[PDB]
């Protein structure tokens, strides 16, 4: 009987996804040619924002235990795949997160408060400021894939130099709508950058029930884009593959996948890895240039915890909702049915 | 008992006449909006 | 001109695209050539395949790509080839354009008007002609509209695609070329959520929507060849309900009957009684009796005209109302 | 055995995978993990990972891998963790499982159960607490049951998973464990379709279902307080509405009203009080009015309490009915 | 700065997957290495299924002309992409076609007259006989694929050393469901065979509108799963292609995507014409003396007359009457079905 090379197809397609690296777990350049021209001032500020998001899961889990927060999705552990890929876009680009990327949208523009608002669940909370372009965290796993195909088309067609980028975890990557955004992009050459960020896990599942496919970068093969792996704890490797892509798309050469491999410290909503964290290879690499310090490190963290007590307060002093601000934003022009209840709860709301 | 349509029983309950009074002279028995009006005539 | 209501739809579309440069209009098959069913005829050869455009086969990514598009300021007109599929594009519907604006509390908003055919009465094939009306007359932030005349779909579809909400507008197969009418050239519109009267009558209210409309103007003048004058009112937008209109005649009328092509358990005439019960229950001298098809799956295209609700079960229904 | 509704659930699916070997639990983390909210806790461990299992992140193949199974024998009880998902996965329920028989005619079935959480009143974040039964009420060939007691959720569980068609089983997320009741042990059944008159009363019936039941044996109690003896029926089944049971107690009433936690154009109130308009006019000393929530987006979290409706609406409308 | 590799990327992966090709148009063995082993008498009903299936077509498109059958999309061109593959499996087997698979099926055991009522829209012809592991025609793209992914994952448990084989176009590779299809099925490890027969249109969408990838077999790189291009137009490439994957498939491995490379003859100068299926596997049989215009033509006529004997079956068949749209709704009918049936049953006497 006749066989396939079926075993040496697997290997080979996958050979073509090696893991993209530039900082080791001791902060040791180990891809020079491939190193991202950055200023000092920007590697500096890099890790500020870097540290800053880290006390911000520290601090948001902590509020969320005594009931000062809502719904909220840890982020320790993932700062270079979000701060530095964050890092690599203009304020022309469009960001479409995901339940768990408010970060990214926070250092776009997005008030802190409002990202507090946001867990609390209040409408204030997602009024994105006008000129900041970000949409509230999408809590459908992949429908901010096919909507960020479109957001690219949409700034191709009125040709800005600009991106959208949009995120999911790994077991996002088993969604229609992660497959026909993709596919969608390529199709239509539009600017999108996707990322997705691997921590191993979709709540209790592991990456290897979702998929046997050796690498989710791959995944990119299905809609014929480029696809890259990257370690997800690598702040430089992030900054330059995101960059790539940007470059890539204004220039109109189509979208690009990215994968990060990382991990978060837990929850939901290990020693081992204590080593792999991204703030650590990133302070020796710092310190080693004379870049970074600890009276640095700690004015950034109380400087953190100082905005993060402040905007704790704005979130409370922000007027309760009412069920005529929920009906009045629903329409421009409120429809029969409800301009009734409106009147209704108008009147209920009068005493 | 039954068996009047709405209109009928509160222009009863108006007039206050207890529908259960009014003997009704439309299909299978149903008390009629002019049953009742005959019930206050008369 | 005498236009038939496809013809009409696409008069509109191609007003909609000169009167402004963010319309787009985008779908299968819907670019070079024209559409399934003729409905974007032309119009791309007209404006360009910037603005008339087709999509990877796939429903969800069309939505998508229309919530995308409105995003960066275009006024997305996306079509569904049948609405039998608009399943795979649910959560974009109902889950995400019918809430941005809430969502986002008024910082973004969906221009969006989606168009898609459905019906009986044409031997099409399975999930072709389902009537779903029902499903997305559910969901608040949408409009959902149905004409049933060349005159109706070109003005309802210019306010369609003008309002900056998600509207859904359901086109019926069998109404495409069944007839021509009268309709204005240039620009007009007819407001949503505004409902009219087919026909003036007295003894008995019949509110029907869709190719129903037709079936109802059938039976009315069946009936008034027995001395039963039937009022004909069409709904043109099935949500929201005009209840004014709706309210209004049945006042007048005493009596009513609401006719659907969808099933019992499906459709919107359910909402329209549950109204009429609860605004003007003492103006009844009969129940507000339905007519629709029996609560079984769509049927196999051989049994359409056994299955399918038409002037025969109006006139009958209406019978029982006025005997009640 | 004082049971919370969530373990009578968990018993009733313990019992099924013992005295079928063909029953398939399956969905996003209900294995090793026994679920986000312990429904299938310890079941894993009982009978094995090739009977309850993990699946990848896609509602749509979860539906899939049901069809596919029951295709081949087996009673797929598969789940969709909220039922807020339940838009990627329209087209195997709706447009697939539930027509399979009928599009077979009899050559194939779908003996699958949906479970699946909804539910307000617990801080949920977006598309959590969704009230979407509507929709699937809407669909020839499928069943929705929703029960508000361990008890109920029991008996109807263990019959809905025994259903040869398919069956769409909601769980309030509120009344998983927010009280204890006395549940048999042991299998029993509860029939499907059937309603539940959980208080006896003579002047108004008051219809509810989920969570609204309890709010109506709340609201029942104050009425009682003010002269009015309230009869709240619990519908259990909304898909199909056990008739027999609402018109008798309407018969007996003459007065009514529907009480639902969905937006006033959702849920299935207004079926109820088309069915009662059709089948009781002649019984009703005034119109059925109806308790839901507003037309708006499901609720921010902070704003559920002012926006879902509870007891203090249940009272202030069954007296509005009350003083016709 | 310097750049990434991305052109290098794309050349690889498509030197992954060049056209599995065993006949040319000429039909000439240019690659003996797969040739597929298969019984001269084999390879004869073969070439008969192919011929029966091109008069059936070209029997359909008429019929459809005259209104004696209703919904009806061309096979014509696809007959190696269709009875080929079919060809590959066994009874047991189960088949999960699409609205253009009519074939497919046909030959794994439903009756003709039945396919025709499929056609003319009545529940009759979706009544497939008992043993006869076949869905009827799928309407709605991509589903075919999920619900491939739950029948192979269902025969794997109980054991049966067979599998699930479904088919969509290259216009169904962008829906969700097919890609959710085959990452179900591979990362259950499920016994599928997914077929993509690529006729390079989607009504009137080539298919370079629908992806920017170079092949649509790369596709199967996203669910880590083995994939292959085929020539749709050489019915032994075809076989050989779902003969192997079979073979993955029951033991245990997996399943395979498979893209064939084919034509349709039409509705649903020019070129292709050489290329027919028909006419390479003709000369390949013939240079074997294993075929005659003389037996060609006894199976034309074996067709045109099953054919006729078929339509006449179907409309034979009894009209459909609501009653019966009911009782196949569910096992024991519900309330309001059970009224309902009380009031048509009154009609219809
Ligand atoms: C369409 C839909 N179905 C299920 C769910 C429920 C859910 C919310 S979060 C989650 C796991 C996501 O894991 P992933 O690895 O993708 O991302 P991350 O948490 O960063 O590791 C699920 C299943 C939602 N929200 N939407
Ligand atoms: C979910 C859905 N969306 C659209 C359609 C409508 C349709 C029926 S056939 C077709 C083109 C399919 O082209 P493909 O190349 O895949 O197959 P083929 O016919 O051999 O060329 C479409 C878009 C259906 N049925 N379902
Ligand atoms: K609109
Ligand atoms: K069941
Ligand atoms: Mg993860
Ligand atoms: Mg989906
Ligand atoms: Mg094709």
């Amino acid at each position: 009987t006749f066989q396939f090379p079926f075993a040496e197809q697997l290997e080979k397609v996958a050979e073509q996804f090696p893991t993209f690296q530039i900082l080791n777990e001791e902060g040791e350049v180990v891809n020079e040619e491939a190193m991202p021209e950055l200023s000092d001032e920007q590697l500096k500020e890099l890790m500020r924002r870097m540290v800053y998001t880290r006390i911000l899961d520290q601090r948001s889990i902590s509020l969320n235990r005594q009931g000062r927060l809502g719904f909220y999705a840890p982020t320790a552990g993932q700062e270079a795949s979000q701060i530095a890929s964050h890092f690599a876009l203009e304020k022309e680009d469009f960001i479409l997160p995901g339940y768990r990327d408010v970060p990214q949208i926070i250092w776009h523009g997005l008030p802190l408060y409002q990202a507090f608002l946001f867990s609390r669940g209040h409408f204030h909370g997602n009024q994105i400021p006008e000129g900041v372009n970000v949409l509230p965290p999408q809590i459908i796993i992949g429908a901010q894939y096919i909507q960020a195909a479109g957001v690219a088309l949409g700034l191709k067609m009125r040709g800005k130099k600009a991106v959208a980028i949009t995120y999911t975890g790994d077991g996002g990557t088993s969604q229609g709508d992660f497959y026909e955004g993709i596919n969608f992009a390529g199709a239509f050459k539009a600017p999108a950058i996707f990322v997705v960020q691997n921590n191993r896990f979709a709540i209790s599942t592991p990456v290897e029930k979702q998929t046997v496919a050796k690498t989710l970068a791959q995944k990119a093969v299905a809609a014929g884009i480029p696809g890259i792996q990257v370690d997800g704890m690598d702040p430089l490797a992030v900054y330059a593959a995101v960059k790539a892509a940007r470059e890539r798309a204004i220039n109109g050469e189509g979208p690009t996948l990215i994968e990060t491999l990382c991990f978060r410290y837990g929850p939901h909503t290990e020693n081992e890895w204590a080593k792999k964290d991204p703030l650590v290879r990133f302070r020796k690499f710092l310190e080693a240039k004379g870049l970074w310090s600890e009276e640095e490190e700690n004015n950034v963290i109380e400087q953190a915890k100082e905005e993060i007590k402040e905007a704790i307060k704005k979130a409370d002093e922000t007027p309760k909702q009412k069920v005529t601000d929920l009906i009045s934003i629903m329409f421009e022009e409120l429809p029969f049915n409800l301009k009734e209840q409106y009147e209704i709860y108008k009147e209920k709301e009068s005493k | 008992r039954v068996i009047a349509m709405p209109s009928v029983r509160k222009y009863a309950r108006e007039k206050g006449v207890d529908i259960r009074l009014v003997q009704g002279t439309g299909k299978n028995g149903r008390v009629l909006k002019e049953d009742i009006d005959a019930f206050l005539a008369g | 001109a005498q236009m038939t209501m496809v013809q009409a739809i696409t008069d509109a579309l191609r007003i909609e695209l000169k009167n402004d440069p963010n319309v787009l209009i985008f779908g299968e098959d819907v670019g070079v050539n024209g559409g399934v069913f003729r409905a974007t005829e032309g119009l791309q050869a007209e404006f360009g395949e910037d603005r008339v455009f087709d999509t990877p086969l796939a429903e969800s990514g069309i939505g998508g790509l229309a919530i995308g598009l409105a995003l960066q300021g275009f006024r997305p007109v996306p079509e569904i080839q049948f609405f039998g599929f608009v399943y795979e594009v649910m959560d974009s519907i109902c889950g995400q354009m019918a809430r941005i604006r809430y969502r986002t509390g008024g910082r973004y908003h969906m221009p969006i008007t989606i168009r898609s055919p459905f019906g009986g009465g044409v031997h099409t094939p399975e999930l072709h002609s389902d009537s779903l009306e029902g499903l997305v007359a559910q969901q608040p932030g949408l409009k959902v509209v149905i004409p049933s005349t060349p005159y109706d779909a070109k003005g309802l579809l210019i306010s369609a695609i003008r309002d900056n909400d998600p509207v859904i507008f359901l086109e019926h197969l069998k109404l495409y070329r069944s007839f021509r009418q009268e309709v204005p050239e240039g620009e007009y519109t007819i407001p949503i959520g505004k409902a009219d009267i087919k026909r003036e009558g007295k003894d008995i209210t019949i509110i029907a929507y869709g190719a129903m409309v037709h079936e109802s103007l059938k039976a009315a003048a069946e009936l008034e060849k027995e001395g039963i004058s039937a009022e004909v009112v069409d709904l043109r937008t099935v949500q929201p309900l005009d209840i004014e209109t709706i309210i209004g005649s049945v006042e007048k009328t005493g009596r009513a009957i609401v006719v659907q092509e969808a099933q019992r358990q499906a459709g919107i005439a359910a909402n329209v009684v549950a109204e009429i019960n609860e605004r003007a229950i003492l103006s009844l001298e009969a129940p507000v009796l339905r007519v629709a098809a029996p609560d079984t799956v769509y049927p196999f295209a051989q049994a359409e005209s056994v299955w399918l609700p038409n002037f025969k079960d109006v006139i009958e229904t209406a019978k029982k109302v006025m005997n009640f």
